[PDB]
């Protein structure tokens, strides 16, 4: 067996296994504790596993949130920094609320940060919102955009339906059968 | 086209009466003179200039204007 | 080890049909039950051939086949309430065929559905389908426009709708679609920054004049 | 009055950090030169002053550019707030 | 047996079990104390379990609440921070109140944070509210939107029925029968 | 161990009926009781076949079947006060069928309900239904409007309503719906702000809105 | 027996027990002292128990009160904080008074927090109130709304009947018979 | 070890066909399945010759060959619902050929597809194709413009479209293309900004916008 | 065997193997732990492997992000460095959201940094964006550009379709068969 | 106001009220 990767997180390992299994590559996960997880495959599948790891740029990276840039230690942090952390929390709380709606599997949300100006001296600009969401199979997407727009419009003090973008997609086919072992 | 609307008309949106009645001046076929006191008033809506005299008469009574025509230009006052 | 013993404790939740293919067909009510069944097969708990089916999947598959061999047939939907004897609804106005042709069609469908013993073809009225749509909107007091084409009818519902109007509308449409399908009648639901909910007027000397439908709308100044 | 609150608090924070650095340097130098006199058991008034002066002059040669950046930024900002209403 | 996850919390593990059981995957929960919970499945079900873990992005992240951004114990607070803690508490209190209404199972509330500007020297904007709720089967949703609107309207100094969005859903089918064990 | 011994101490809470398909049908009164029984069956405490049923679920199921085979039948509701002899209410005006056809319908229903010995069909009057609805809203002193269509009647209750009014309305409507169902008469309840948001206006065919002193807006006839 | 939950408090334990018993699930409570309470169920009931625990989001969170965000035991307290603690105490004292009326089992009250502006240099907005209550079976709810409104109106310097929202509900059916033990 | 035993548990998913060149052809439905099969061959689990095929790839390959030997033939698409008897749709108007010529064409296609027993050639109507396109757009209520050429039709959809309109257009266009291919009818979707929001203007003949009081603009 | 490269990281090694296998060069990866990975090849292939290493300028370099030039280590951080961290966070979060759309494999986003002047005292310039993306084979690129432009437009305060650039490409042919070993 | 024509005043100045009456 050939070593592909070492020292992975649990979250990186399960993503790598998912992607190789999808392409019919049988993989093995090994735990070394303080050294993390290791992934191994057979030689006949080594070439393909390499090509896929490059094409998907695995292992995945950590997930970014704007509040990570502005951890407050000061006595006085800027009107910019406080506002940034605030918006960076409302975003996450909206994604968590949307995930509860009927038959949504996951979603992501983005807000226009006016804060790239402190708005010292100048009047504040109106907000814009964008969202992505994934649905269970057999969902009337056209009929379901209305609900999301209605829900988001009233989460903010001045928003027009014209300023809200919504993009939806269905789940791909389920991977239930196991890959075949090399002869 | 930059003007994707089907019919014909004038779409006012918060227009001073001076800039509104200028749009009516071509159908009237006459230059229009508007007093400053009347030019302080505002209007919004979607209008058919199909019969200008009959429209102007009605709007005079709805907005409180008075108007006159000497043969060369139309004068509108508060 | 029969298949019914493997699907669970609630026996009547699924239904098992033999077929001319010499393969077992398992009929399921909805996607979640569908996956609950498919897991048993894909795990390899059963050794002979078996397949899982539902109404929506069959509708799609059959429509794809008809698109190749009968590209101008006007039809509504195939119902599988009794899966051994499906019912296929055709339009009476938009189709012109003889009994022999209908019989041939029936036989070919029977060939597509090896679990079905026979297919019953029934002729339905378009005027009926349209009238049931329009009366269903009036019964909910939704604001709407109707547009007529040669081959279809479009109902447009748009504007600053209220939350209770959105709810009632989506319950109705989700009930109608299950019966008539989306081929002939289409419903568009669109939210706009507009408080007249799709009406539109011009002011002239004689007063207001209703303005014909169109893409552009005057956004709410209020 | 969030504007008056901001400008007033920032003025004091700026006083505290602008002044802190020279006094920190002066204090650390003071302590080390006071110690060295104890371990040497040798005493005079002038050595700590002499070294402190050099320490503060170097502190200013180094940081002073940043003092200018900070003061210009604050100077503009307060004017824009004062005349912000129009 | 293959290890899917380790070091889980109680309330993460229970969610993972629930989602695997719903798709006919028999899973086992093991307790290691200071090491947390571990989850295991049979090999025939391994592939499917990894596919579902990817699709649902399990294990879930903890709930986000805005007060976490503005701790009560910093040396100093600008008015913006205090005002944000205040609304971040009113949201949670309304959620806890709605959960007592007849036949509601769970709910979510969102308030328009006007705090992101001063509104000094200026007219402060009116408030906007959004709510999501889940009901027991057989509830007349249409008749029940009125109650919630009526109740929320008077929770604040100036709110219009036009500015309140409400989205309701029924509970899914009950999962009562146990999954089958691989042959 | 009989099934009645497994349902609980309160023997009168549930009712067991034997069916022609060799299955026990446990009739329940509500959701809570339904789930109390289903847990017992799904756990597998009993070992033969059994099923749990209630009036709402059965009304849904039978309506779904009628939608396929009798897509134009006008009817109200099926009552299961006596579960061995249900009563099915049809409209006297909006249906034309012969006695023979009604008998055929009866027999097919009897085939759908293997726990019932016969189905009794009763003809009801639409004017009666509508009259009870309007009398109820008058008796409760609610403000309302009535719209009439060919197939139905709609009552719109909207505006600024007080708490007492909202409560009365909810109670009444919930009472009516359990008797007549929701097919012929619909009640739309909608909380409105003041129609125009505190702004002066002139109504009628020449109407307009005063956005502010010195600012006219001409949206529509009012 | 399978472990569902550990280290629960007394109130959480009795809540979980009540919800499970309602659905015919026999559960057991075990005491570990400083390690709290544990809940266990039989295997035939494990699946259902998990599904209901998810559906109700058990165990319940601690109850939220606004004064928790502005602790009084702190070195200094801004006017906003003091003005907040006052209202957050009046709310609780009204709830506790309503519980003493004839036939009421429990209540919740909410007040409009005008503190979300200082209203310095400004006229203060009027107060709005909202209330929820649960009654014993056979109570004339319609005739009981009047008493509550009358009582609340005089609790504050300026309140209009139009600004008071009241929602009432009856107690559900009593759970008196014990659940059946798995065979 | 037959090939069917190596592809998996779900025997329904793939279809194995023997070709006249004595090679096994595996018919797949999509890319994901295609690669699921190709991995087995490339790994070298099977020992005899085999190949993987799908509708899109074969349409492309055949079009490339037609480009060389029939550079003026007007046609739509080849359907493989029954892979042993493909159906080839030709235009009725834009082709004038004898029955013998069509038969010859049939035989040469059969020689290119060693897995097919025969090729059925069917003549389709252009007016029908165009009509079902335009009717589908009216059904979706999209705004559009139609342009006609000797050898093709183009539908232009442009403007400040809504998300529900982009979604409907995408679904429809993708449904049509699968049936008819892309050779005769083309669709173009073009999002543009809005000049009118917040401005007054005259429309119809002699239309103009005005950016601000005192500033007229005269589009073409 | 001849040594090509030593002291590589895991993600440098896998990239080198991928690029050599594509050109039919069989390579070997060896792990020395604290010394990293080593890559070796046979002599008949040494010349070619050298030429490709030069042509691709391998091993690859670390990925650059603007936040790396403005680390948070100051007691006062200048407004320019604050805005630089802000935009350098938004770019990354948008890339991560794009990779979740239907059938995208990888993407890149760029934003116009208007911060190379503070915009103190000068009216701020409008934003511009650029995006690159790679798709699965058989994707209608023309129909998918619309979606991406729609999504990006509303993620920002003021953007015109005329100011968003999008460039798409399909995935290359899959490398599934293994290279041949020298005779 | 299902029929005729009238004016709904809201603390309006007499000038705006009698102006609305001018048409009749
Ligand atoms: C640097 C020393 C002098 C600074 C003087 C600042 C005056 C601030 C006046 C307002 C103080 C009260 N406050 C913060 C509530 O506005
Ligand atoms: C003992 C001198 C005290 C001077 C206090 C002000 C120091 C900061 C401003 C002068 C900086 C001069 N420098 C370093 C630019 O040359
Ligand atoms: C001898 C003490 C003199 C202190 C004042 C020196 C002049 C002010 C400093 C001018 C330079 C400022 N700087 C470093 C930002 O350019």
């Amino acid at each position: 067996d050939k070593d592909l990767l070492k020292g992975l997180d649990q979250e990186q390992a399960n993503e790598v296994i998912a992607v190789l299994q999808m392409h019919n590559i049988e993989a093995n996960k090994i735990d070394s504790g303080k050294l993390g997880y290791s992934i191994t495959v057979a030689e006949p599948d080594f070439t393909a596993a390499v090509y896929w790891i490059k094409t998907y740029q695995l292992p995945p990276r950590p997930r970014v949130e704007i509040a990570q840039m502005f951890p407050a230690d000061s006595l006085v942090s800027s009107p910019r920094a406080e506002k940034a952390r605030l918006y960076s929390a409302i975003e996450q709380r909206l994604e968590q609320s949307l995930q509860t709606m009927e038959g949504v599997l996951s979603a992501r949300v983005h807000i226009s940060y006016d804060i790239d100006a402190g708005e010292n001296g100048r009047p504040p600009k109106p907000v814009h919102l964008s969202a992505l969401a994934v649905y269970e199979r057999g969902s009337p997407l056209a009929h379901q955009i209305s609900d999301i727009k209605r829900f988001l419009k009233n989460s903010f003090a001045d928003v027009d339906y014209d300023n809200i973008s919504v993009v939806l997609s269905e789940r791909s086919d389920a991977q239930l059968q196991a890959p075949g072992t090399p002869v | 086209e930059k003007i994707p609307v089907t019919g014909s008309g004038f779409v006012a949106k918060d227009d001073s009466l001076r800039t509104f009645f200028d749009a009516m001046a071509l159908q009237l076929k006459e230059p229009v003179i508007v007093s400053k006191m009347a030019a302080r008033k505002k209007i919004t809506g979607n209008f058919e200039f199909h019969d200008p005299n009959a429209l102007l008469e009605k709007l005079s009574l709805q907005l409180g204007l008075i108007w006159y025509f000497d043969g060369q230009a139309i004068y509108i006052y508060d | 080890a029969e298949l019914d013993s493997l699907l669970g404790q609630e026996k009547e939740r699924f239904q098992v049909l033999p077929g001319r293919d010499k393969m077992l067909y398992v009929a399921a009510q909805n996607e979640r039950d569908t996956l609950w069944a498919r897991q048993v097969l894909a795990r390899g708990d059963y050794d002979k051939n078996a397949r899982v089916i539902n109404e929506n999947e069959e509708n799609k598959r059959i429509s794809i086949w008809l698109d190749t061999y009968y590209p101008q047939l006007a039809y509504y939907r195939i119902h599988f309430d009794e899966p051994r004897k499906p019912v296929f609804w055709l339009s009476r106005q938009r189709n012109t065929m003889s009994k022999k042709e209908l019989e041939v069609l029936s036989q070919k469908l029977r060939a597509l559905m090896p679990y079905a013993d026979s297919v019953n073809i029934t002729l339905m009225d378009d005027v009926t389908a349209a009238g049931q749509a329009e009366a269903g909107l009036k019964q909910q007091a939704l604001p709407y426009s109707r547009r007529n084409h040669k081959g279809g009818v479009t109902f447009v519902i748009q504007g600053a709708l209220d939350d209770v109007e959105i709810l009632r509308a989506r319950q109705f449409v989700d009930s109608y679609y299950r019966t008539w399908g989306g081929r002939y009648v289409q419903f568009a639901i669109e939210l706009k920054d507009d408080w007249l909910k799709g009406r539109s007027f011009q002011y002239g000397a004689e007063g207001y004049i209703k303005m014909s439908p169109g893409h552009w709308y005057f956004p709410s100044p209020l | 009055m969030d504007d008056l609150v901001f400008a007033g608090n920032k003025a004091l924070y700026l006083v505290l950090i602008l002044s802190g650095w020279p006094t920190i340097v002066a204090t650390i130098i003071g302590l080390l030169v006071g110690l060295f006199q104890t371990v040497t058991q040798l005493q005079e008034q002038t050595l700590p002053f002499g070294i402190k002066l050099l320490g503060v002059c170097l502190c200013l040669f180094l940081l002073s550019g940043w003092y200018g950046e900070v003061l210009l930024s604050y100077g503009r900002q307060v004017i824009f707030l004062a005349l912000a209403k129009g």
